[PDB]
RNA sequence: AUAAUAAUAAUAUGGUAAUAGAACAUUUAAUGAUAAUAUAUAUUAGUUAUUAAUUAAUAUAUGUAUUAAUUAAAUAGAGAA
RNA sequence: AAGUAAUUAAUAUUAGUAAAACAAUAAGUUAUAAAUAAAUAGAAUAAUAUAUAUAUAUAAAAAAAUAUAUAUUU
RNA sequence: AAGUAACUUAAGGAUAAGAAAUCAACAGAGAUAUUAUGAGUAUUGGUGAGAGAAAAUAAUAAAGGUCUAAUAAGUAUUAU
C-alpha cells in the first residue's frame, strides 16, 4: 500500500555568513550546497586524501652507502684457508663495523601514491563541512554578491590589509597592528590560522609574517586537505570558496 | 616491467579464463594406428587446473 | 541573528544558525553552551584537550 | 583539537605485512618461511622451472598464427541502444543518423574505437526503434531487427584515419583547418564486402562511383 | 549553473535542520547516469555474490526494515548494513527486486 | 590587409618574402641562372647541364602549399603542375584508381 | 539484529617445517594540553595475568617531553654467521 | 650485523565511482560477448533449453564443447 | 653477459642529432632530441635462455628554418 514509508528528501543549501575581513561582521548569509559544507565527516576518506598528501610531499634523502656505493677496495682480506679465523671478502661488508648497509637505499627515495580524483574532492569537501560544523570556517565577501548590512567605512570586502607597505614614522606599520589588533580580538593569539586567498594578497602575508609559525595565508588553487584540517580556523574568501565548490563538486 | 613467454604464447591461447592448447602425439608414426583412435588427438584441450598458476605467470598480460 | 550576536557579545556559529528556526530555539541553545563557561572560566571548552571532564 | 592526530583507515582497508627473521615466538623465526636448506632456501630456482622433464611450454605443438591485417570491431548491441532510449539519453533531432561519432557522443560505445564498430543482436526482441544507424558493419539478425522496428541500416567503410576524423572531426578543423576526406576501400576483401546488399554495404546502398569504375574496368 | 544561488530564491524548507531529515527518514540517489545505486558482487573469487546497495542518505537501518518488509522473501539474518559508509548488503543476487522496491520512490 | 598578412604562419610568411607573387615563375624546369626559375621544380644549370635540386625541398614545398590552401592564398605561390604531387580535394578527384583496385 | 563487561552449559587450546590472526618495545614525520609540587634516565622495593607500564623512595640532569592518543612509516628487537 | 627498493603481472580485503571505471588536452588501458588457427561469422522465428551463438560437420538438423536469454540490461 | 668493463685517441661548454632519396598507405603527416601511451603489441630466438620496434596521440622544447653548394661517380647498384 505505501512501499517505503520513511523516504524523504534531503535539505540542499548551508547558510554560510559573508564577513568584512579586519572585524569579521556579518554582511548577508550565502546559501552554499549541503555536499560542500555540510557532508556526513567520513574519517576514512579524509586519512586517505591526508596520507597522500603526505607521501606526496615527501623529500626522500635517505642514501645510506651499499657496498658498491661504499669505497673500500674489492681485495680479499685474509685467504680463504690457512688464517685460523672466519671467512672475509673484501672490506665493504655489512657484517663488518666500517662496510656498507645491506639492502641500502639510495636518494631519491620516491614515496608518491596515487588517489581517485574523486575520492579526493570527496575528502577535500568532508573537511571543509567538519571545519563549518566546527564553527572555525570564516568566509569573508560581499563585493560580488547584494548585501543586506552593509559593509564598515574602515573595514574591506576581499582578505586584505590597507598601507601594509607604507612605513613613513617609525619602522612599525600598520597593517601588523590591525592584525595583532583582529588576533586580540577574537581570541586567536597562538592558534593556528588558514587565510585562503583567491588572487595573490602581499600586504595580508607582510602582516601575517610576524606570526609566520601559526599563521599560513594560501591561495586557491594550492590550498590542500592538511592545510585545511591543520588550521584552528580558516579565512576564506568568498570567491575562493565558490571556485574550491565549483572544483571538488561531483560532475552530473 | 615483466614480459610474455613467447613459446608459452605460441603453444596456449586464452579461452575467458583457461588457456587452451594442441595435443602431442600427432605430427609422425600415426600409419599402423587406428585413425579413429587417432581423431582423440586431432582437436585443442583446456590447461589441466595444476599447471594453471604456471601459466598465468608465463603469460602475465592475458 | 546579527542583532543577537552584536548584543551578546558572543558569535553564534553558522552551522547553528542554519539549525535554528526559532527565536526560543535559538535562545535554549545559548542557555546550553556559552552561558555555563561565561559563569564559570575553568568549565569553558579547551581546544588543546576537547574530551575534558 | 583538530581532527589531523585523529585519523584512521576503513576498516579492512589495511593489514601488517609479515615480517620475517626477527624471532621464533613471531613465528616467521630463523629460517623465516623459507624451509630448510635446499635451493630456494638460499638462492633462486624460477617459479616455472619443471625439474629438467620437458616443460607445458614445450610438450604441446605451437598453434595458429597471429593475423596482423585483422581490425576488430568493438561490439554494440542492440539491446543497449534500446535501454539507452528507455532512459532518454539517446538524443537525435529528427532525420540525424545514430553514426559511430554519435554513438560515442552518447556513450553508447565507450573508450577507444580504434577499427570500428560492429551492431550485433542481444535484444532484438525488444528493439523498436525506427532510427536510422550506420556502423563498419552489423550482424544479420540484428539488420532484419532494425528492419522491422521501421529503421534503417549502412555498413559504412572506415580506414582508421577516417575513422579517428568521422570521431573527432572538430580536433582536424582546430589543428590543420580542415577535416580529411574518407578513403575509398583499396583492398579486395573490403571492397567485396561493402558491395554485398545482404551487408547493408555502403557502395551498393548509395551506389558508389568506385563500384562503377570496377565494373567499366571488368567491360573493358 | 550558479553554484550559490541568491537569497531569496532558497527556501527554509531547503536548508538544513529543517523538515527533520535525521530522525527515522532516508533518501537514496541515483547514480549520475540516472540509475538506482543497487549492484551485484562476486567476492571471495565469484563463490560468495552479494548484493550492495549505496548512496543512501539518512537513517539506513529503517531503509533496511523497509525494505525486509518489502521483500518478506529474503530471510531476516542476510542483511549486512556497514555503517562506515552506509550500504547494505544482502546475501543472494537480489538487485532487480530491490531496485523494483525502490524505483516508486527513488 | 597588412594586420591579416601579417597574422599568416611564419614558414608561409617567409616564403613570401623570398619568392614573391608580383614574379610569375615558371611552370616548366627552367635554367637556374633565370630570375623566374620555380623554386619547386629542379631547374638545370646552363653551364655544367646538370639538374639543381629544387630550392624548396618537396616537403617544405607542400607544407608551403597546405599552409596556402588553409588561408586561400594558392594562386600568389608559383605553380606546382610539374611537381607531381596534387593536394586534398584535387588529388582525390583526379587520380585514377590502381590496377589492383580496379582488375584484381 | 550492535559493542563492551559479566554469568551459565558444551566443545577446543603439545607442537618442528609451514599457514593464519593479535599485540608490545624502539626511532622518525603529522596533530598536541601540560610543568622543578614537573619531566627524563638509573637503582631498590611494591602494583597490574606483567617482553610492558605504573607507585614510592633515593640519585643525577633538565625551565623541559615531536609527551598521551590516532595515523604514516622504519638502518624497528641478536647467546648463535 | 640479515626479506629492501624499482618496473611489472595475478589474487584477496576495504574505500571511491559504477554499466561503466581511471583520465579530462586528446589518446589510451580495463570492462561492456562467447568463440575460432584464421576469415566478410556472432546470442528466444512463439520462451529454459528441448531455443539461440560460435568451433567441427552440414542442405538443415542431430552430435561434443563452452557461452547467451525466465519493473529491470551485467 | 655486451659494444658493457677496460685500455687508447680527440673535442666542446656541452657534445651528438637535425630540416626527409623520412614515414605512411590512396587518407595523410610533414625536421632532431627526451619522456608517457601505443606495447611487452607486431617482430625474432640451439623458435631455448631470452631479445623486441614503428606509425599514431600527448607533453617538454626554441623564432625554428636556412643556403653556405656553379647539386655531387669509382658513387648508387651488383657479387662476395
Ligand atoms: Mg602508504
Ligand atoms: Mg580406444
Ligand atoms: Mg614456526
Ligand atoms: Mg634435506
Ligand atoms: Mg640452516
Ligand atoms: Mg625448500
Ligand atoms: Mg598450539
Ligand atoms: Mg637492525
Ligand atoms: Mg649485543
Ligand atoms: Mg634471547
Ligand atoms: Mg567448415
Ligand atoms: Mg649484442
Ligand atoms: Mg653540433
Ligand atoms: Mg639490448
Ligand atoms: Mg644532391
Ligand atoms: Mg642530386
Ligand atoms: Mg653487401
Amino acid at each position: 500500500l505505501n512501499p517505503l514509508p520513511n523516504a524523504a528528501i534531503p535539505p540542499k543549501y548551508a547558510l554560510v555568513t559573508v564577513r568584512s575581513f579586519p572585524s569579521l561582521e556579518p554582511l548577508t548569509f550565502v546559501p552554499v550546497p549541503t555536499s560542500t559544507v555540510a557532508a556526513p565527516l567520513r574519517r576514512d576518506i579524509l586519512w586517505r586524501a591526508v596520507v597522500y598528501e603526505n607521501d606526496n610531499r615527501r623529500v626522500g634523502a635517505s642514501n645510506p652507502p651499499g657496498r658498491s656505493e661504499n669505497g673500500f677496495s674489492r681485495r680479499k682480506l685474509m685467504p680463504q684457508k690457512g688464517s685460523g679465523r672466519a671467512r672475509v671478502g673484501d672490506a665493504n661488508s655489512p657484517t663488518r663495523h666500517n662496510g656498507g648497509r645491506a639492502l641500502a637505499r639510495t636518494a631519491p627515495n620516491d614515496y608518491t601514491t596515487e588517489l581517485p580524483s574523486k575520492v579526493y574532492s570527496m575528502a577535500f569537501n568532508n573537511a571543509l563541512s567538519h571545519q563549518y560544523k566546527s564553527g572555525k570556517l570564516f568566509v569573508i565577501g560581499g563585493e560580488k554578491v547584494d548585501l543586506i548590512s552593509p559593509t564598515p567605512e574602515l573595514d574591506l570586502n576581499r582578505l586584505d590589509l590597507v598601507n601594509t607597505n607604507t612605513v613613513e614614522g617609525k619602522e612599525i606599520f600598520e597593517g601588523e597592528v590591525i592584525f595583532r589588533k583582529f588576533l586580540e580580538e577574537f581570541q586567536l593569539k597562538g592558534k593556528r590560522l588558514l587565510f585562503i586567498t583567491d588572487k595573490t594578497r602581499e600586504g595580508l602575508i607582510k602582516s601575517s609574517d610576524p606570526y609566520k609559525q601559526k599563521v599560513d595565508v594560501i591561495q586557491k588553487e594550492l590550498v590542500e586537505v592538511n592545510d585545511i584540517l591543520r588550521a584552528q580556523a580558516v579565512f576564506i574568501e568568498l570567491e575562493a570558496l565558490e571556485y574550491l565548490a565549483m572544483a571538488h563538486q561531483k560532475e552530473i | 616491467l615483466m614480459k610474455t613467454h613467447k613459446g608459452t604464447a605460441k603453444r596456449w591461447r586464452r579461452t575467458g579464463n583457461t588457456f587452451k592448447r594442441g595435443i602431442a602425439g600427432r605430427k609422425h608414426g600415426n600409419i599402423g594406428w587406428s585413425h579413429r583412435s587417432l581423431k582423440a588427438l586431432t582437436g585443442r584441450k583446456i590447461a589441466h587446473p595444476a599447471y594453471s598458476k604456471h601459466l598465468k605467470r608465463l603469460l602475465p598480460y592475458h | 541573528t546579527k542583532f543577537l550576536q552584536s548584543k551578546s557579545g558572543y558569535l553564534i556559529p553558522d552551522y547553528e544558525l542554519t539549525t535554528l528556526s526559532t527565536p526560543l530555539q535559538f535562545k535554549r541553545y545559548i542557555k546550553e553552551k556559552i552561558l555555563p563557561s561565561a559563569n564559570d572560566p575553568k568549565l569553558a571548552y579547551k581546544e588543546a584537550e576537547p574530551n575534558a571532564i | 583539537v583538530s581532527i589531523l592526530g585523529q585519523l584512521k583507515p576503513s576498516d579492512g582497508s589495511t593489514k601488517s605485512f609479515k615480517r620475517l627473521g626477527r624471532g621464533p615466538s613471531s613465528g616467521l623465526g630463523k629460517t623465516s618461511g623459507r624451509g630448510q636448506k635446499g635451493q630456494k632456501a638460499r638462492g633462486k630456482v624460477k617459479s616455472w622451472f619443471e625439474g629438467g622433464q620437458t616443460p607445458i611450454y614445450k610438450l604441446f605443438p605451437k598453434i595458429g598464427f597471429t593475423n596482423v591485417g585483422a581490425k576488430p570491431l568493438k561490439e554494440l548491441n542492440l539491446k543497449r541502444i534500446q535501454w539507452f532510449h528507455d532512459k532518454n539519453r539517446l538524443h537525435l533531432q529528427p532525420g540525424e543518423v545514430l553514426d559511430m561519432n554519435k554513438m560515442r557522443k552518447l556513450g553508447l560505445v565507450t573508450g577507444p574505437i580504434k577499427y570500428g564498430v560492429k551492431i550485433l543482436a542481444s535484444g532484438k526482441f525488444h528493439y523498436n526503434l525506427p532510427i536510422a544507424l550506420e556502423a563498419s558493419r552489423a550482424s544479420a539478425k540484428a539488420i532484419a531487427a532494425i528492419e522491422k522496428a521501421g529503421g534503417k541500416f549502412t555498413a559504412r567503410y572506415y580506414t582508421p584515419l577516417g575513422l579517428r576524423a568521422h570521431l573527432n572531426p572538430q580536433w582536424f578543423l582546430e589543428k590543420r583547418g580542415r577535416v580529411p576526406l574518407q578513403a575509398r576501400p583499396t583492398k579486395r576483401r573490403d571492397i567485396d564486402f561493402y558491395s554485398k546488399e545482404e551487408k547493408r554495404g555502403y557502395l551498393v546502398m548509395e551506389k558508389d562511383k568506385l563500384l562503377q569504375d570496377i565494373k567499366e574496368a571488368q567491360n573493358k | 549553473a550558479p553554484i550559490f544561488p541568491k537569497l531569496e530564491d532558497v527556501k527554509m524548507h531547503e536548508l538544513i535542520g529543517n523538515n527533520n531529515f535525521g530522525k527515522k527518514t532516508y533518501y537514496v540517489e541515483r547514480s549520475r547516469t540516472g540509475n538506482l545505486p543497487v549492484y551485484s558482487a562476486y567476492k571471495n573469487g565469484g563463490n560468495k555474490i552479494i548484493t550492495e546497495i549505496r548512496k543512501i542518505e539518512g537513517d539506513v537501518i529503517q531503509l533496511r526494515n523497509d525494505l525486509q518488509e518489502q521483500l518478506p522473501f529474503i530471510p531476516k539474518k542476510s542483511w549486512s548494513v556497514v555503517m562506515q559508509s552506509k550500504k547494505i548488503i544482502i546475501k543472494g543476487n537480489a538487485v532487480e527486486a530491490v531496485k523494483r522496491v525502490l524505483t516508486k520512490k527513488f | 590587409y597588412k594586420q591579416y598578412f601579417d597574422s599568416l604562419p611564419l614558414k608561409l610568411k617567409s616564403f613570401f618574402q623570398r619568392y614573391p607573387p608580383s614574379i610569375k615563375y615558371s611552370p616548366v624546369s627552367t635554367s637556374t641562372k633565370a630570375i623566374n626559375a620555380n623554386p619547386f621544380l629542379p631547374n638545370k644549370h646552363p653551364v655544367t647541364q646538370r639538374f639543381h635540386d629544387p630550392k624548396y625541398s618537396l616537403r617544405r614545398m607542400s607544407d608551403v602549399y597546405k599552409l596556402a590552401l588553409r588561408y586561400g592564398v594558392e594562386e600568389f605561390l608559383p605553380p606546382i603542375e610539374n611537381t607531381k604531387k596534387l593536394f586534398f580535394e584535387e588529388k582525390y578527384n583526379k587520380k585514377t584508381l590502381m590496377k589492383g583496385v580496379l582488375l584484381p
